[PDB]
């Protein structure tokens, strides 16, 4: 096994100086085994990405997946790490910078099927990741536009050069 | 396919095996303090007054009954013992245990510090990082009283000494991601306390060891956090109706 | 019919992971006036309703106190009434329903 | 005077900084204030704030998102306060949303704050060369077709109503400053610093001592955002994005023996009750016609 | 900016819900009854029939079957086909819809404002019509151009003649 | 093709669709008020306004009385239909019951839920879904709308 997610909360940074950016917080949170699968608990992960904690908490709701509320859980007591462990104040201004599923211990079992055969059933158990980030979510990049893929196009008909020139 | 899973932590006591230990546990200190000394109201005002101060404390000295007999007692459990000179091993302890705290150097701090006193001083900034500085000492420490307590079980004797100290500190805390949390640094906040002090008289060895930290009650209010908190509003079950008390 | 050659991730991970197959986002979710909780614009309150429900099995309880018979049912209208109220002349002819706790705000006299 | 429109703009915004300073320095220590919550969603609980810097809205960011976004006007006591204007003492603290029974409060901050979007438009529209003069944004009720704003005009463009084309025009900015988020920003200000702003405008100076005679301290309230200082009655909408829908009306003409002033008139609705197409089109129409409402 | 679905009858109020439906049934009416005078509104120039001339159609609604007969005893069943709202919508030039022949748009029967596209609705209302249900393009030549906005009847086809019908069959699924 | 079905095939077949809602319709009269899944609860419905129209040709003509026999499987229901629901509605035609969408049942199998009730029970009233008061920036810009049509019109 290993347990590094776990060990990210202890790392101390050195004392800022004064006219620095304000460094924001991060807050790394984690759950293991738990008896949801692995890819369907992906679906889940990829949701929520991006999003602001109170909306990230509003689609997992009324999400019919059983992994919803696993998940709606984990948010809820990294919040509140976040809040008191850390000095993390407006705990409605964090956002969902990663989140992600592992998978765990699996455990064999045998499954019959009839005339004497039989195959190997794996008991499925997966992880969650998710590293909250003060601040406001970050804005989703736009497809590019018009103009854009006018100018890579003319910038590399500008780049051309003579191929084995001299 | 007969494999299953192993390692369920969990933490059960029971009286049976606590009073089965072949030997008993040892304490280097003990748990509370046996009498909390109780300041005059006027110790904000009479602070500024250098004769009355000093002459009214010295007066408390000579005129206990319980605080002389104990005083003795450690005498004659460990001679070359003075009160005169106590106050400035007191201070400089004082100095070098806060110290110990900003280079968080913790095996430095056992000798200084006792039992009781270490997860106080380390538990809250286990992974913050705190700036602490001695700048000057407006009033010479005095001692306040002498206790001494005899356990009968061991025939051991524990000596807290009571000091109150007028202190200039600049204290700054600083967050684990290195952003300011509690107070600044350039400013020398005067600060009183009165310190106790334990030393183990049995022991050979006895170190003098902070035990304990008193405020008093009517000490003026801390410098305000930085950050801005929130207190929960009751949690409400569906079935159950809030009530406002007046 | 046996597959012929494994499934490069490549192509998987186009199929498991094409726009159908996510899980879509939902934006019809409000907030309920009363209570603050989490609502959607079609559905009842679910913090609400639970308020009511617990409310009415108590009411059905005591009503089960008042028949003893698994097939007596009253022949007139039911009325509830709480603590530190009195049937009035409309109410008179009917049953009456006696619940210890203080009158709830959602519900209403008439 | 001889000051360019960038200068007196510029002139504006250093002296409403320097009045800011002065107020954040009139507090030297951060002082806690306890706001318990009187709200009906939420009752019980209890911020610890600091004194003058802290808004209702960093208030509202205590216990989520939703009570960020569909919170509009804070009500600090009984008194209407903004969402951007720093609390001062201890005190309860409510806040409403257009959804609420009674939003006749927040109606009234939005009707005043559009006017003032409007303003901004029709004095940065005209060319240089024209003297363009903000009167006042006279209190029309909800009930009524539109909400108005009092703009005085060069001499020379007297015989001039805007075309089609040119009404069109002043949306199109509007939209254009909606696009852009600016919080509005509400200070207090002495009577004579407020003078001192307008000096410019002599119907902005009548205005400021006729608010002023109202008050025995002489205090005045200016609100800013972007680039544009203005002197406005009552709070106001904490964002400019709250807007969705936009659009200028019409204009209309009251003379008087001393002076012309046109009545530049807008229907907006917000992102919270955005109307059906069908519906707008009809509210648009009355919003035409002539508002006569002063006192 | 996650802004929340809407609808028209979200945030009306129980007091405006039957103002709203009377607001806008009193405008479909007004406008209906104030295009009846075709050539009373300034129409377009009417030319003289032609050999090869194509008129224009329109757009009806299927009721249902009845049986008819004729003077020689034989049997024969008849579809009930009524035009409710018909009206022209836009014409095209003969040069920029097909090279050959002008194109001339037919609406359908009248549906509600509050279920259509913004560009839909304001299509209509520049013209001054109620929404309709279905669109087609006619194919007619230069000789029989009708001014948009004008209204159509059943009696545009004389007893006598014979008509094609296009519409979508009766999907009957996988 | 199922063109122009109205009805749901529910249970093991015909017979058992109308056994099912038997018990629901016996559940619905005895409690006034029960929960059951959408598509059961839709189809009650109608029987449940069709049994009030019966219940009001009263306790003498014989159809009613073998109507009310057959879908009341409990016989101490049939007096309360004939003399406390049928005198109850009197006035309205149609309007005897409310259907409302109950949120998902916290349960495996996540079925979405639906609540049917008479009208004027002795209850606590469902939170029904309130509308937007008059006093609203929408609604008083309509009104405006209002009085003037009604001053001149
Ligand atoms: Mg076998
Ligand atoms: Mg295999
Ligand atoms: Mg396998
Ligand atoms: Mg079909
Ligand atoms: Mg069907
Ligand atoms: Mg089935
Ligand atoms: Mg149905
Ligand atoms: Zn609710």
């Amino acid at each position: 096994i290993s347990r590094k997610w776990e060990k990210k909360n202890k790392i101390v940074y050195p004392p800022q100086l004064p006219g620095e950016p304000r460094r924001p917080a991060e807050i790394y949170h984690c759950r293991r085994q738990i008896k949801y699968s692995k890819d369907k608990m992906w679906y889940l992960a990829k949701l929520i990405r991006g999003m602001s904690i109170d909306q990230a908490l509003a689609q997992l709701e009324f999400s019919d997946k059983k992994g919803a509320q696993i998940i709606k859980e984990v948010l809820l007591e990294a919040q509140d790490m976040a809040v008191r462990d850390h000095n993390v104040e407006f705990r409605s201004n964090l956002y969902v910078a990663e989140s992600t599923s592992g998978r765990g211990q699996y455990l064999k079992r045998i499954r019959y099927h009839g005339r004497g055969r039989f195959g190997i059933m794996e008991k499925v158990f997966c992880h969650y990741f998710v590293k909250l980030v003060e601040g406001p979510p970050p804005p989703r990049e736009a497809p590019k536009t018009a103009v854009a893929h006018a100018r890579e196009y003319i910038q590399e008909l500008r780049n051309r050069t003579i191929t084995h020139a001299l | 396919s007969e494999k299953e899973f192993v390692e369920h932590a969990r933490k059960a006591g029971l009286v049976i095996p606590h009073e089965r230990l072949e030997r008993p546990i040892h304490l280097a200190c003990t748990a509370g303090i046996f009498d909390a000394y109780v300041p005059p109201e006027g110790d904000a005002r009479i602070s500024s007054l250098s004769k009355e101060g000093l002459a009214q404390r010295a007066e408390r000295l000579k005129k206990n009954v319980a605080s002389q007999l104990s005083i003795r007692k450690i005498r004659e459990s460990d001679p070359n013992f003075k009160i005169k000179d106590f106050p400035e091993k007191a201070k400089d302890i004082f100095i070098e245990a806060h110290l110990c705290l900003n280079n968080s150097d913790h095996d430095r701090l056992h000798t200084l510090v006792t039992e009781n006193c270490f997860p106080d001083m380390v538990w809250d900034i286990r992974y913050k990082t705190v700036r602490w500085s001695f700048v000057e000492s407006l009033e010479p420490p005095q001692v306040v009283q002498v206790r001494c307590s005899s356990l009968m079980n061991q025939g051991n004797i524990y000596g807290q000494v009571t000091v109150r100290m007028h202190t200039r500190q600049t204290l700054a805390i600083y967050d684990r991601f290195g952003r300011l949390m509690y107070g600044q640094e350039d400013v020398p906040r005067d600060v009183l306390e009165y310190v106790v002090f334990e030393k183990h008289l049995v022991d050979p060895y006895g170190s003098w060891r902070m035990h304990g930290k008193i405020i008093p009650p009517w000490a003026p209010p801390k410098q305000p956090i930085l950050k801005t908190v929130m207190i929960p509003g009751p949690q409400l079950k569906p079935w159950e109706e809030f009530e406002e008390p007046q | 019919a046996a597959p012929k050659n494994r499934r490069s991730i490549e192509v998987n991970r186009c199929r498991r992971r094409n726009p159908q197959k996510l899980i879509k986002v939902k934006n019809n979710i409000d907030v309920c006036p009363e209570c603050g909780h989490l609502k959607q614009k079609h559905i009842l309150c679910g913090y609400c309703y639970e308020k009511v429900r617990k409310e009415t099995a108590e009411i059905r309880r005591q009503m089960g106190k008042q028949e003893g018979g698994p097939f007596r049912a009253p022949t007139t209208e039911t009325v509830v009434l709480y603590s530190g109220e009195t049937p009035s002349e409309q109410d008179q002819g009917k049953r009456i329903i006696e619940r210890e706790r203080k009158r709830p705000s959602w519900f209403t006299q008439n | 005077s001889q000051l360019s429109p960038t200068e007196l703009i510029e002139m504006q915004n250093d002296l409403f900084n320097k009045e800011k300073n002065r107020q954040l320095s009139l507090t030297p220590r951060t002082e806690k204030i306890e706001v318990k919550h009187v709200g009906k969603t939420d009752p019980g609980t209890v911020f610890v704030m600091n004194k003058n810097i802290s808004t209702p809205y960093s208030c509202a960011m205590h216990l989520s998102e939703w009570y960020c976004r569909k919170s509009i006007l804070a009500l600090v006591d009984g008194q209407p306060w903004d969402m951007y204007k720093p609390l001062t003492k201890s005190c309860e603290i409510k806040f409403l949303t257009f959804k609420d029974d009674d939003p006749g409060e927040v109606n009234k901050a939005y009707w005043r704050s559009c006017a003032m979007m409007m303003g901004c438009v029709i004095e940065r529209a005209f060319k240089d060369e024209y003297v363009v003069s903000l009167v006042r944004a006279p209190e029309v009720p909800v009930i009524a077709g539109a909400f108005c704003y009092d703009v005085v005009l060069d001499k020379r463009l007297d015989e001039w109503m805007p075309t089609k084309e040119n009404l069109h025009s002043f949306t199109k900015d509007a939209r254009a400053l909606i696009y852009k988020d600016l919080p509005f920003e509400t200070l207090e200000v002495e009577a004579k610093v407020a003078l001192e702003i307008f000096q410019h405008n002599k119907y902005k100076l009548d205005f400021i001592e006729e608010k002023a005679s109202q008050n025995p301290e002489r205090i005045v309230k200016l609100h800013r955002f972007g680039d544009f200082i203005d002197v406005s009655e009552g709070p106001l909408i904490p964002r400019t994005s709250i807007c969705f829908q936009y659009e200028v009306s019409a204009v209309h003409n009251l003379q008087t023996q001393s002076s012309l002033v046109r009545r530049f008139q807008g229907l907006s609705l917000p992102v919270h009750l955005r109307a059906h197409f069908t519906i707008w089109n009809k509210l648009l129409e009355r919003s035409r016609k002539m508002v006569t409402e002063d006192k | 900016h996650g802004k929340s679905v809407t609808w028209w009858d979200e945030h009306l109020s129980e007091e405006n819900v039957p103002f709203v439906k009377q607001l806008v049934s009193d405008e479909n009416k007004a406008q209906l009854a104030s295009k009846l005078c075709p050539l009373k509104d300034e129409p377009w120039p009417i030319h003289p029939w032609e050999p090869g001339s194509s008129r224009v159609g329109l757009i009806a609604l299927k009721l249902g079957m009845m049986p008819l007969w004729t003077k020689d005893g034989q049997k024969h069943v008849v579809t009930l086909l009524q035009v409710q709202d018909c009206h022209v919508l836009k014409y095209t030039p003969k040069e920029n819809h097909n090279g050959r022949m002008a194109a001339l748009t037919v609406g359908g029967k009248t549906v509600s404002h509050f279920h259509k596209s913004a560009s839909i609705l304001e299509f209509y209302q520049e013209l001054g019509l109620p929404p309709k249900q279905k669109v087609k393009i006619f194919n007619v030549t230069e000789n029989a151009v009708i001014k948009p906005g004008t209204p159509l009847y059943a009696a545009h086809f004389r007893p006598g003649q014979y008509v094609d019908v296009t519409a979508k069959t009766i999907g009957k699924g996988f | 093709i199922s063109h122009g079905r109205v009805f749901r095939r529910l249970g093991l077949g015909p017979e058992s669709r109308i056994h099912l809602l038997q018990n629901l319709l016996t559940g619905l009269v005895r409690h006034e008020r029960i929960e059951a899944s959408w598509a059961r609860v839709d189809e009650l419905r109608g029987y449940a306004e069709k049994l009030i129209d019966y219940g009001k040709l009263g306790d003498t003509n014989e159809r009613a009385m073998r109507m009310a026999d057959f879908w009341l499987t409990e016989k101490d229901l049939i007096p309360k239909l004939f003399q406390v629901l049928a005198p109850r509605f009197q006035g309205q035609n149609g309007g005897y019951t409310r259907m409302l969408q109950i949120p998902n049942r916290n349960e495996q199998d996540r079925a979405k839920m639906a609540v049917i009730e008479y009208k004027g029970n002795c209850l606590p009233p469902l939170p029904l879904p309130r509308r937007d008061s008059n006093l609203t920036l929408l609604n008083q810009l309509l009104q405006g709308l209002r009085q003037d049509q009604e001053a001149s019109s």
